[PDB]
Parts: structure tokens; sequence; C-alpha cells
RNA sequence: ACCUUGUUCAGAACUUAAAGAGAAAUCUUGAGUUUAUGGACUUCAGGGGGAGUAUGGUCACAAGGCUGAAACUUAAAGGAAU
RNA sequence: AUUACUUUGAAUAAAAUAAGGUGUUUAAAGCAAAACAUUAUGUUAAUGAAUAUUCAAGCAUGGGACAAUGC
RNA sequence: AUCGAGGACUACCAAGAUUAUAACGGAUAACGAGGAAUUGGGGUUCGACAUCGGAGAGGGAGCUUUACAGAUGGCUACCAC
């Protein structure tokens, strides 16, 4: 918990130190990981102060090599006017992955939101996730 | 038609109207390689390639369906 | 392989009636055949059909009565919108009193005057003269 | 731009104000105030064109300047003050008070009222918020701060505002057996009954407004606008009576 | 001047940035002032908009607090003697946020971490561990 | 016979079609069913299903009216 | 078992057509089901030369292979049949 | 359980396109004006096209046949 | 540090990020859109230029004033006139 070279605090801290948990707006449940977790995050969207704004999306996680945070692909299709055919596309957006989701692994599904710049790509942040097959190599967050 | 060859045969058994381990068969592999004195039969060293083609196409399927262990591979 | 069962399905009645055929026999009878033939039906293009069952997506004998010229499927149904309708009427259909085309919309498989009238559009299955 | 804008195009101008496409190069731009650069229209347009009093901008500022209208009880001396919503305005000279009201065609409309009920005009709340000191207030459309409010007068009401005293006579809920105005897009200038709000969590608030006919047409919280309470109208509604012809 | 935008930085795939305009005020960056020990002394920097930055280039003093006692008191700083990102700030002194130093408690009479700003808000304000 | 439930669209064995399959088979004990034909037919502009269990060699449990017969 | 006959499955083929297709020769176990044009997928072609040439890349010990233009030139070059 | 598909909207700069009206001597044009009060008065608070759209995305909603993604 | 998020910058730690769904690089006689020409349908070509958005003032760079300028019908230096 504390393994750096600051003290690593809530933004939030107070006296009863308490552990503080808002939860975010449009019906997403506050995982349990992140009401007795230990853990201290300053970019969590649940123990932390950043929102959740307007822009709301999903995909399939497929790496999760960098630290609290993974790279989200979405598959969609796009649609040629000349021809009357789709193709299938894909971009990878690069998301903040609290430590509130310890089970979340590559290639499962996940619920991701708009929130404040967090980074030089990282503008979106982890909201839930359901898990799903296995493929000989469980890389956990 | 058949996999590989232009064969087309069409024998089937024929179930009645009243209703009152391959992957391991294709491991011929392992008896073709008889190749070790054989070095320039090229038949049997294309009859293995095709053997050793509907193994990795019965192996890519097997791990979809989750029967075999993640980590199988087959290999000499 | 068999890809597209409707197709070969229309292109073997299409063949029967060529030949001046009574009826006609198709192998693997699906839901969407045997609703292609209702839209075919109601029209009084064909006189009925027979789906016996075989345990195995049994097999369908269908009943020509000399009227139907052709019968075909479209390759991947494509989307039509309901403003889509007479650009795709004035390709597939001789003429405006005659053809009849074939969508499958969520009310069901219906043709382009009745699905006119239910105000819906959906992916286009086949046409009939 | 390095900087903010001055000068306005005329095709750049609002629609709703039929400015001729050859009448000239610019569109006078309204300088700031209480109603935003789409949701006015300017001094000069009401009287040289709506009312043609002044043929040209020369004998505009010959009037506006001379202390010859008064927007609102207070007198206003721009020759582009941005004149928005039922705000009234009144020529004492000519003996008229008029009234910036909508109307089925996307217009702003020259409603004509009495001198008595000039002395008042309708304002829409936008949002109430806590002071320093725990001084609550409330900022309606025409961009006013009134002082200490009602408790009960809460977001999305309709205040009752007076010209000689600024008070509060009456205030109006917001809720489905109400009498409302539109000021929004295709729905704009219509008269009508709350009767249904849905609520999405996400984006927006969406408001099923039924007419006197009958008809039902959706809008969007933000262009509803309250006019009265229980099938009344507080104020007399355009020639069209907020009615629309299909 | 030194600037703050990305137009100067690689993609998220590594390719080089083409430019299209030359530099910009809006993106304006400025000299640090690192505040070191030292006797009083502040700039004041017009930023944008007119605003006044007090920039602190050397102070002596901070009013510190004690959470537990709920005391406020001005003290005189002795030594920074620990700094959570750069160990050369700890020998040049240079008072920045979340830098530890002790100071002496003589009216505490009645160890500490900076928590303010002093390069923006012009002063030393920090709290007792 | 047996008593089981169809669900609204739960497993397989609780759809229209096994418990229709089920239903015909265990009132129909011992004489078995061989064969079965639905012969469509339009009447009146509508399209009428004839279901036939065919090869015996129900309308108040399922629904179907079905006609019961034997091979020519 | 070998031969004679009936059914059926698979393979290399053959004969007839007043029918289907096509420019025709001809094709029919398609080159048919195509202006009444959509079963799925892959490769290839765009007048004749220049030319599988020049340059770049790569493979080979080598001969050479693979990928592969342009400038310029010209009203034809060509297919089947009488 | 989502997506895709389809239907309604919401929202959506003008000019331009199609377009409604209007005798610039007609027409291109312009969004002006006039049947008329034979006109100060009233028609008149006159017309301003609903002006329709607009592809690829984005929001909501009615439907689940044809499709896609795992349990 | 900034008006402000942010590797925007600095110190420490980890090895990560993009790519056959075409990344990286090359060409443009490339400013983008509303739109224009021609069209049975599908489309092809064009758009510096009415209006909106971007960029520049011979070439870079650096700054002053003020609410907004990295201003150039403002200043400083170098390059070229």
């Amino acid at each position: 918990e504390q393994t750096e070279r600051a003290y690593q605090k809530q933004v939030f801290h107070h006296h009863s130190v308490k552990r503080y948990h808002k939860q975010i707006g449009m019906g997403f449940v506050t995982p349990a990981e992140a009401i007795k977790g230990t853990y201290i995050d300053k970019k969590c969207p649940f123990t932390s102060d950043v929102s959740i704004r307007g822009r709301t999306l999903s995909g399939i996680v497929k790496s999760c090599h960098m630290k609290r945070t993974i790279i989200v692909r979405r598959d969609y299709f796009h649609y040629v006017s000349k021809y009357q055919r789709y193709e299938k596309r894909h971009k990878n957006i690069a998301v903040h992955c609290s430590p509130a989701f310890r089970q979340l692994k590559e290639g499962d599904h996940v619920v991701i939101g708009q929130c404040r710049p967090l980074s030089k790509t990282v503008r979106f942040n982890v909201l839930k996730f359901t898990s799903r097959g296995t493929g000989d190599k469980k890389q956990f967050a | 038609g058949r996999m590989y060859n232009p064969g087309r045969g069409i024998s089937r058994r024929c179930i009645p109207y009243r209703r009152s381990e391959d992957l391991y068969f294709l491991m011929r592999a392992v008896s073709v390689r008889h190749l070790e004195k054989n070095k320039k039969d090229k038949d049997a060293k294309y009859h293995l390639i095709l053997i050793e083609s509907k193994i990795h196409r019965l192996t890519r399927y097997y791990k979809s369906a989750k029967v075999l262990e993640a980590s199988f591979k087959y290999d000499a | 392989v068999r890809v597209n069962v409707l197709a070969d399905a229309l292109k073997s009645i299409t063949n029967a009636e060529k030949q001046g055929k009574r009826q006609v026999m198709i192998r693997p009878a699906s839901k969407v055949i045997c609703e292609f033939l209702n839209v075919m039906m109601k029209h009084q293009y064909i006189t009925d059909y027979t789906v016996v069952d075989t345990h195995r997506s049994g097999k369908i004998v269908v009943n020509l009565n000399g009227r139907l010229n052709k019968c075909a499927v479209i390759s991947p149904r494509f989307n039509v919108t309901l403003s889509e309708f007479d650009k795709w009427e004035a390709n597939l259909l001789p003429s405006r009193h005659f053809g009849a085309l074939v969508l499958t919309t969520s009310y069901g498989i219906l043709d382009n005057t009745e699905a006119r009238a239910k105000h819906t559009g959906g992916r286009i299955l086949g046409f009939f003269y | 731009a390095r900087g903010p804008r001055h000068h306005l195009k005329r095709l750049n101008a609002p629609h709703h104000w039929m400015l001729s496409k050859l009448g000239g190069t610019f569109a006078p731009k309204p300088s700031h105030g209480p109603h935003g650069m789409k949701e006015c229209l300017p001094l000069i347009l009401i009287l040289r064109n709506r009312l043609n009093y002044a043929l040209n901008g020369r004998e505009v500022t010959m009037i506006v300047k001379n202390r010859t209208i008064k927007i609102d009880g207070k007198i206003r001396t721009d020759t582009r003050y941005p004149v928005g919503f039922m705000d009234v305005l009144s020529i004492p000279r000519t003996k008229e008070n008029f009234r910036l009201m909508y109307n089925t065609k996307r217009r702003f409309c020259l409603v004509p009222l009495t001198a008595e009920q000039a002395k008042f005009k309708l304002c829409k709340i936008e949002k109430r918020v806590l002071g320093t000191g725990a001084i609550p207030y409330i900022v309606t459309h025409d961009g006013r701060t009134i002082r200490y409010p009602h408790p009960e007068l809460q977001a999305n009401d309709t205040i009752k505002l007076n010209l000689e005293t600024g008070k509060i006579v009456d205030f109006v809920k917001f809720d489905i057996g109400n009498t409302a105005m539109m000021i929004g897009g295709n729905g704009m200038g219509r008269v009508g009954v709350i009767v249904k709000r849905e609520v999405h969590p996400g984006s927006f608030e969406i408001v099923h407004i039924k007419d006197a006919k009958g008809n039902t047409f959706t809008t969007r919280l933000n262009n509803v606008f309250v006019i009265g309470k229980g099938t009344e109208t507080l104020v007399n509604l355009p020639l069209d009576k907020g009615i629309k012809k299909p | 001047g030194i600037t703050r935008d990305s137009r100067h930085k690689r993609r998220a795939t590594g390719g080089k940035k083409n430019s299209m305009q030359k530099k910009k005020k809006n993106t304006m960056g400025r000299q640090p002032a690192n505040t070191r020990l030292g006797a009083i002394r502040v700039h004041d920097v017009r930023c944008r908009y007119g605003i006044i930055k007090r920039r602190a280039l050397r102070l002596e003093n901070g009013n510190f607090s004690w959470a537990s006692q709920s005391i406020t008191k001005g003290t005189k700083i002795l030594n920074v003697v620990y700094n959570a990102s750069d160990n050369d700030f700890v020998r040049t002194n240079t008072l920045v946020k979340g830098a530890i130093i002790e100071i002496d408690p003589a009216p505490f009479l009645w160890l500490a971490c900076i928590s303010s700003r002093p390069g923006q808000t012009g002063s030393v304000e920090g709290y007792i561990l | 016979i047996g008593k089981r439930v169809v669900a609204h669209t739960k497993p397989r064995s609780r759809t229209s079609k096994a418990v229709h399959e089920a239903y015909l088979n265990e009132m129909l004990y011992p004489v078995e069913v061989a064969g079965q034909r639905v012969h469509a037919t339009l009447v009146h502009k509508k399209v009428a299903n004839s279901k036939t269990v065919f090869v015996a060699v129900y309308k108040n449990i399922t629904g179907e009216k079905v006609k019961f017969a034997f091979p020519v």
C-alpha cells in the first residue's frame, strides 16, 4: 500500500483515518473490493475525485501489461456507400483500471466511461467487467 | 468431397426413423514418421504433411470447445 | 458447400418450371424456405406443398401450376430502408403490376406490398415474377 | 482569430431575423447582456423592419439615444441592445407597449399589450444556488440574479416579475398540469400542456407536450417554458394562439 | 519561450508529427523559480487575463499548522531534509510541495511537510507530521 | 402422461417442440409414430398448416390439430 | 472365383438432340440454369508494339527465376466461319 | 446480455438544391408588395415557404425475423 | 509549469505502445467543410476563391503592451532583399 517515496494518501482523507468511497452515477454499483480494500488510488472512479462524464463505451480487454491501466479494443463495422457493404474495423483505447477489479484479465468484456484526461492517452476509466474464457495465459491487471 | 483428395464418397450409416479419441487415432503420424529409413519416399513425406495439417485442425477445435487443456501441442 | 439453402431451393424450383414439371423436391427444408413459399402461395403462384419429416431437416414436395416464371434469391440480404423500395422494385421486377419482392422484417417474412403497408423495412430475401 | 469578434456577416446572422441576402455585407451584431446571440433580436431590427419607424441606421441611432425606448421598466440607449423573449418593450411617445413572444413560424412576434399588463413580465428560473454566507438566490432566463427568494422557487419554475417594484408576484411550479410555451427547435413557438416527462439519467430530459387540439409533440427539457397553471395563460398569446396548422 | 502543446511530441504509434503552425501564447510555459532557503523575496508575475501570481524566489518562514492541537503558528524553517522526487532538492534546500523540512518548535511554548505551492501562491505553508 | 411446463422465450427439455414430442410419444404408448407430414394449403387468403402424424404403427394437452392415420 | 442378367454407389470416357448457351467452331457429368443480370471464395485481363525490356528488391555457384515500368510509335493487331 | 437491422422522433448556420407565393412589361432575377380599403383606418399584429433534406457517426424509442459476440 | 487537464516538463520505478482491419515511410500541380459540373439509377471529377473553421505576413527564432498577439500597415537579432 505504501511502497513509494512519498506517503500515499487518499484525495479525501479524514479521521473518525477513514476509508472514503463515493459512488459514480447512472447505476454502476461500486465493487466490494473498493469498500473494504486498503489500496490507494487517486484515479479510481469510486475512491477519488474523478467524475464520469458523457461518453460511455465498451470493448474487449486485450493488454494488461501496464500499471493500473489496460488497453480496450473496440470492434465495429464501417459502411461504404458505393458498394453497399460493411467492413471490419477496430480502435484501441487506453483506459485506467483501478485495483478494485483484482480478477480482471485479458479477454474480458469491460464497460468504460469518460473522465478528465489522466495521461497522454488515457481518458476513459473502467466501470465494470464481465469475465470470459481462458487462453492458456491468465494475465491479470 | 474429401478434405484433401478430389474423391466424393457418400457411404453413410443410416439411423432409422425410430428413437426407441479421433485425434488420438490420428497420431498414424507416428507410424509414418518409417520415414527414418525410407528417406527418399517423397510420397509418405507428403501424406505426413496432410496428416499433420489435420491434427492442427482438430487441436484448433478441441481448444475452442474447451475440451483439451489450453497448453496442448502435438510434437514428436 | 451449401452456403444458402434458400438459393438451392429456388434454383431447383425455377429449373423444374422451365421443364414443365408438375412437382419438385427440396432436400433441406428450413423455416425460411417454408415461409418464402407462403408468400408465393398467397399469390397463387404455387398450389401448395408438403413438409415431409425425416428427422434430418426433412424434404419438401412443391406443386407447381404453370404460373411461376422465375423465383430467385438475392445474395447477401441487403438492409432495405423503406425509401429504398422502389429503387429495388425498378431493378428486380418486370413491371409495377406483376412482380413481388420478399423481405425478412421483424414482422415475419413479408412481401413488398404488405411490408410497405405494415410500414417496416428489413433485409431482402429474394423475388419471384 | 486572436480574440472576440465584432462584425457579423449577413449570411451568418440567425435565420429568424429574415435579413435580405442582398441587403448588405454585414448584419448588426447584438451586444452582450441578458440574452444570447441567437436568442435575441437586436433593437435596430425591431424598429427598422418590424415597425418600419426608421428606414436606415442613421434614423435608428437618432431614436434609441434619444431616450425613447423603455426595455422592461428601465430605459435602454444602446442601438444593438439584445431584445429577446417576452421582456416588454414600450414607447411612451407613441403610447404603445409591445412584447416579444415566439410564434409557430420560429419568429419573434410583437404582441400588443395594454398599459396595465405591460407593468409585469414573466421570467423562467434557470438555476438556484446557495451564496456565501448562506444567501440563496435564483437566476432567471434573463440573466437576473434576484435577491432573497421564496424557498420553493426551484430550478425550472416560472416567476412573475414587476417592472416598477421588482418583487415576485406569483410563481408557477413545473408539473404535469401546466401550460408551456416553446422556445426550442421544431416545436418552437407552440403552446401546449405538459403531460409526461420521461427521464434519462445520461444526457437529457424529454418532455411530451400535448397541444390543445390533441397533437402530441416531444422536446428537450431545456426548451420548455411554463406559461401558466391549469390550462391558463398569464399573458396574451400571439395572433395564432400558439396553434400549429399541419 | 517554453511551450506546453502536444504538437512537438510523437503519436501513440511512435510516428513523428508534422508541424502546421508556429508557436502560440496559449500554450506558453515559464521558467521554474526554485524557492531556495534565504531572505524574503517574491516577484509578481503578470499571468494571463491580468491575474497576478506571487513567485516566491527565496523564503525563510512559513505558517505551519498542527492537526492534533488545532493550532497554526508561524515558524522559521531550518533545513530541507527530504524530497520525495529529487534528492538534489535536498542539497540546494529548494522548497516545493511535499518537501519534508525540519523546523524548530519554538512557538510549539504553547518534522514538517510542506502543503502549499511557493512558486505559485508565493509563500510556504505546511503541517506537522 | 407426464406434466412439464413450457417456459417463455430454460433448457431444451422445456421447449414447445420437446413437450409436444414427449406428449405425442407418451400418449401413444405402445403404438409407434413412424412418420409426420404437414400439408400447407391456401384457404381464404390464409395459409392453413395441417399436421398429420403418419404411420401410427392431443388437442387438449398440446393444442395441435393433428390427424392420425396409417401408411398407404 | 471367371462368365450372363436387375438395382445402387463411386471413377475415366462415349453417342443423339427439333432443347439451353455462344461470334462461331463447338459445349451438355457445362462453355446450361445470365439484361428474367446476385450460391461462396481466390487469381488473372483492359487496342497492337516498346516488353517481361530498363531501374529498384530478392533468390541461385551459374544459366537464370520471381516482383516489374516509362518515354516513344501506330489504326488497327486479333477470333470463328464463308 | 449486448451489438447489428428496421420505424418514429429529439437536436440540427445561412447561402446553395428541390420548392410555396409573388405579373421585375415576361425571364434570369429579388423577397419583395398588393387583390383592397379605389387607399391615411386594417385587409394587417400582412407575407418570410412546415422551407423537406443532410451522408458517416452520436441520443431515445416501437419490433425480433434475418445475423454477430459467451453462458 | 500553465488560465487550466496532461510526459507539457523534471527526478525515481516498470517495459511497455502501434502493425496485414496496412503501423512507419513516400507523393500531391492537398488548406477542410457548406457546395459546383455532369448524371435513369449507381456514380465520376472538382472546391484558392461569397459563408464557416485553420494557417501566414520575405525565412526562422525571441519578446513588449494589454482582457485577448508569440501581433509583424508592433519591436530585437541573424539570413535575403
